[PDB]
């Protein structure tokens, strides 16, 4: 460590900062701004540097003082608790399902219906099913034999002037 | 595309590098298909009191896209009062020059 | 935008005297051009126009006859032609652009009718 | 078509009124009459076009007025670099000046 | 040459829907009998376009957006519509592009043009060479900065018994132009039909376009006063504009190998359900073709409410370090800190990171980190890193392999070296 | 752009601003001659299981 050395022989000072992901209390954070916590909608949500989408709602399920994180079967996050008020809000990843278009052929109309699997009438002549939400379809008191097939007993057709009945 | 940088700024001339010149000046995609040409210009582009014509930005609010030049010459405003072209405090000159 | 003038000086009376004008910075060809002068301490006197094109001019009823002008679009000029001079005729000469009024002109080239 | 200017001279100062005078021996076409300043030395200068319509870059202190054979040019408050000759002119029927108008420091 | 053109006559802007319009060849490749699915820059079927009319003294010529592309009709019998204008502010101070028709002849210039407003293409009589010219003076006053220039065969070409339809992109640095000539009887509106768009260029002009404007005819044939706001007079000649979005497509082939059809898969969901079957005819029954799902309206962020600053400031400019042999260890814990202007820092000669960037680094947080600071020499830096082997690396500090977080160093010659 | 293929006369026309060809596999098909502007038909050469 002489001045007229070589670069390579000059000394050089080294800081290595060495990051740990303790599954804990994350206290060192980046400088960054809390938000304000919106219940019952879908929301992209952090918590504690912990990232996800869900509905985040009140819970009553009773953590340990030490927890702070609750997980499903799959090891994904179930709840969480709030670190700035300590209660316990549930995570429910939002609505989602399969889209079936309910048709008949295009040699006869071009008038189709729209099944959204699983889901309710909310966050989308509206029947509601217990295969989903069905728009498009007229409900009809009178049976008929099966068609078009949509499932849990009901079946769809195109009939009269003419519209797709269920 | 051609310019001039100093020696330890040519690593950042290559894919996915950060850095004053990769962020501010010169940025290369990740998908580059390509190659990165640099020879050593000092008998050319170095001055005895100081080669003061070739210039690199030093500060930007954010990184350039690949293949992007910003040749503005705005004061940075660097806090949160705005500048109003005016130099000095938390407000900079955006381009440095090279010894 | 600029006009500078040439020929000027002294010519004797009943000869004659050709004025340029060379333009530059603006798209001469589609301009029409004016000649006018103004005698010392007097007023303006429009003296003679010619088109953008050159198809069709114009003078002054004091000068009929006697003055002819010209241009090459090619080079950017502008001639006067002015002959059989008489001492009245005596003025500084301007090149003006038609805007029509004028509405770029030149310093003008002094033309002055003496033996 | 001959224009005739008045008055022949005219003695203000600054911060004043001028009011300058054109007159036309036949009525002009399509208001086609323009208003020029000259300073010793100076080649003109175009201030009004169209009787009313003030030229690129000359201040609002000059406007034109006037249709027919009696036009008008007003400078509202008189500047010392206002003081040169003022030329009125046509360009409906050839191309025809006044004689001028000089406005002088009183 | 600059003369404006401000005849006042008010009339609402018009809307039509653009039935299936806009389609062209994505790419320079030879199809046929064959459905072919893509996603680029379109016309939406039944897309909301305004409606511009140039009849009498009305005339529109606004400037308008170039957002992404532009789907540009013209119904025209005189060819009154001569070319279009494009650039940010279309005056001295930024480039701008033209594109203007000669009789038999195209002009194209990237200069920094200074439009001045209402422009138009003149025409008159010259008296010499016996023949009606054209001069374009009247559209732009000056030009500066050109650096492009190409000519061309004519892009448009010979109540409405034509259609002409354009579409511009701006992509990278390429303006690329499809257009097509149809020939069409109906004189209110678009004709609802099918007509695909060929390529005519791309052109590596480079530049960044936000506006653009059309360029039109008048005619002073039957008098003509001094130049002014009148004297004027303009044929039936009306255009459409439209911007385009990017949008899948299912396209069609014919045994020639034209389109001849075409289906916006995100129309509605029988679209769908052609562009999940790949065919343009769906057989009777159900199909599953999408998925629905709620999206989030907003982000949460929630930390613990607390206010400190970790003490980088007495790691990093520390009087004195320790032997790499005896290397000080630092543990920090209940702070916030910003890596940003660390990393901002031009002091360092090293600043290396393992399993994360530092860019992304101040916005995640840790439960502890751990500041290691010794002195090295210079061709030992190398060794401060996962995977490496020394004497440095072997006998005084070792790095796991699984590291997460940066490796920070600089020359301290100035500090830790003595005379002797 | 490379290949193995035979190389023979086609009757596909081209449009003037297409210069190659493709089949469903997204293999060239067809490409049009760089010096003389006509079009040739690319066949994979001969092949079978023995
Ligand atoms: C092309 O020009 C436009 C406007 O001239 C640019 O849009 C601006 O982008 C900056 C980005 O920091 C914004 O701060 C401005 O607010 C934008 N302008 C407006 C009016 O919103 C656009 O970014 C330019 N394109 C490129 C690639 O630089
Ligand atoms: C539609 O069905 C009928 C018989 O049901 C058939 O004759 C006809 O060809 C079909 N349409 C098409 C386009 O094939
Ligand atoms: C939909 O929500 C309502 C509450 O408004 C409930 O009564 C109904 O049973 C729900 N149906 C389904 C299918 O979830
Ligand atoms: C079916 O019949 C019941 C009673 O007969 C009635 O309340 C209901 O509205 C009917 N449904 C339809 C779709 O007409
Ligand atoms: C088009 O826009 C007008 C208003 O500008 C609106 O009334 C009309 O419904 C729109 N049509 C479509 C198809 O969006
Ligand atoms: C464009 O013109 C300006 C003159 O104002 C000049 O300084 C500049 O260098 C020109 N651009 C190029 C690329 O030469
Ligand atoms: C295109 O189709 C027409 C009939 O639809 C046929 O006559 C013509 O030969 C076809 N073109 C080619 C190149 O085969």
């Amino acid at each position: 460590f002489q001045p007229t050395n070589g670069v390579g022989y000059q000394p050089y000072r080294v800081v290595v900062l060495s990051f740990e992901l303790l599954h804990a209390p994350a206290t060192v954070c980046g400088p960054k701004k809390s938000t304000n916590l919106v219940k019952n909608k879908c929301v992209n949500f952090n918590f504690n540097g912990l990232t996800g989408t869900g509905v985040l709602t009140e819970s009553n399920k009773k953590f340990l003082p030490f927890q702070q994180f609750g997980r499903d079967i799959a090891d994904t996050t179930d709840a969480v608790r709030d670190p700035q008020t300590l209660e316990i809000l549930d995570i429910t990843p939002c609505s989602f399902g399969g889209v079936s278009v309910i048709t008949p052929g295009t040699n006869t109309s071009n008038q189709v219906a729209v099944l959204y699997q699983d889901v309710n009438c909310t966050e989308v002549n509206v029947f509601q099913t217990r295969a989903g939400c069905l728009i498009g379809a007229e409900h009809v008191n009178n049976s008929y034999e099966c068609d078009i097939p949509i499932g849990a007993g009901i079946c769809a057709s195109y009939q009269t002037s003419q519209s797709i009945i269920a | 595309d051609s310019f001039v940088i100093r020696g330890d700024e040519v690593r950042q001339i290559a894919p996915g590098q950060t850095g004053k010149i990769a962020d501010y000046n010169y940025k290369l995609p990740d998908d580059f298909t390509g190659c990165v040409i640099a020879w050593n210009s000092n008998n050319l582009d170095s001055k005895v009191g100081g080669n003061y014509n070739y210039l690199y930005r030093l500060f930007r609010k954010s990184n350039l896209k690949p293949f992007e030049r910003d040749i503005s010459t705005e004061i940075y405003q660097a806090g949160s009062t705005p500048c109003n072209g005016v130099e000095g405090f938390n407000c900079y000159f955006p381009l440095q020059s090279y010894g | 935008v600029q006009l500078v003038e040439s020929g000027g000086g002294v010519v004797q009376p009943g000869r004659s005297l050709r004025l340029s004008c060379a333009a530059s910075g603006f798209t001469f060809s589609s301009y029409g051009m004016h000649w006018v002068r103004q005698a010392p301490g007097k007023g303006l006197e429009w003296v003679a126009l010619i088109s953008y094109d050159g198809g069709n001019r114009y003078y002054a009823d004091s000068v009929k006859g006697r003055f002819t002008i010209s241009r090459d679009n090619s080079k950017n000029t502008l001639y006067l032609q002015m002959n059989r001079l008489r001492a009245e005729d005596t003025a500084m000469y301007y090149c003006a652009k038609d805007r029509y009024f004028m509405d770029v002109w030149g310093k003008g080239t002094t033309v002055t009718v003496s033996s | 078509i001959q224009l005739t200017q008045s008055p022949g001279t005219l003695s203000l100062s600054p911060g004043e009124r001028a009011t300058l005078s054109c007159r036309a021996s036949q009525s002009i076409s399509g208001n086609y009459l323009a208003w020029y300043q000259h300073k010793p030395g100076q080649a003109p200068r175009l201030l009004i076009y169209g009787a009313s319509t003030r030229a690129t870059g000359i201040p609002d202190r000059f406007s034109g007025s006037g249709s027919g054979t009696d036009f008008t040019l007003t400078i509202s408050r008189l500047e010392p670099e206002d003081f040169a000759v003022y030329y009125c002119q046509q360009y409906g029927s050839s191309y025809t000046f006044g004689q001028g108008t000089k406005v002088e420091i009183k | 040459q600059c003369v404006n053109l401000t005849t006042r006559t008010q009339l609402p802007p018009a809307y039509t829907n653009s039935f299936t319009r806009g389609v062209y060849y994505p790419d320079k490749v030879f199809r046929s009998s064959v459905l072919h699915s893509t996603q680029d820059l379109f016309l939406p079927f039944f897309s909301n376009v305004t409606w511009f009319h140039a009849i009498h003294k009305r005339f529109d010529n606004p400037v308008l957006p170039f957002n992404d592309g532009v789907y540009f009709a013209s119904t025209e019998k005189s060819n009154i519509i001569r070319g279009w204008i494009f650039g940010t502010t279309l005056d001295s101070k930024t480039q701008s592009l033209l594109i203007v028709n000669n009789a038999t002849n195209v002009v194209i210039k990237v200069c920094e043009f200074q439009f001045c407003n209402d422009p138009f293409l003149g025409v008159y009589y010259h008296k010499n060479n016996k023949s009606w010219m054209e001069s374009e003076f009247r559209v732009y006053s000056s030009a500066n900065n050109c650096t492009f220039e190409y000519v061309s065969q004519p892009f448009l070409m010979d109540n409405f018994k034509n259609l002409r339809e354009f579409v511009f992109k701006n992509i990278d640095g390429y303006f690329k132009i499809y257009s097509k000539h149809t020939p069409i009887n109906l004189v209110r509106d678009l004709p609802q039909g099918f007509s695909a768009l060929e390529p005519l260029v791309d052109l590596p002009i480079g530049i960044n376009i936000t506006r653009f404007q059309t360029l039109l005819a008048l005619h002073r044939s039957y008098l003509t006063p001094g130049d002014s706001s009148s004297g004027w007079t303009a044929g039936a000649a009306a255009y459409y504009v439209g911007y385009l979005q990017p949008r899948t497509f299912l396209l069609k082939y014919n045994e020639n190998g034209t389109i001849t059809d075409a289906v916006d898969c995100a129309l509605d969901p029988l679209s769908e359900t052609k562009c999940t079957l790949k065919s343009f005819t769906v057989e009777k029954g159900i199909y599953q073709t999408s998925n629905f799902r709620v999206q989030p309206t907003e982000s949460i962020v929630r930390f613990p409410n607390i206010t400190n600053l970790c003490p980088f400031g007495e790691v990093f400019n520390a009087t004195r370090f320790a032997s790499v042999y005896a290397w000080n260890r630092k543990r920090i814990s209940n702070c916030v800190a910003d890596y940003s202007v660390l990393y901002n820092s031009a002091s360092f000669s090293t600043f290396k990171c393992y399993g994360v960037s530092p860019t992304k680094l101040n916005d995640l947080c840790f439960t502890n980190v751990y500041a290691d600071s010794f002195v090295i020499r210079g061709d030992e830096v190398r060794q401060i890193a996962p995977g490496q082997t020394g004497k440095i690396a072997d006998y005084n500090y070792k790095l796991p392999d699984d590291f997460t977080g940066c490796v920070i160093a600089w020359n301290s010659n100035n500090l830790d070296s003595k005379v002797g």
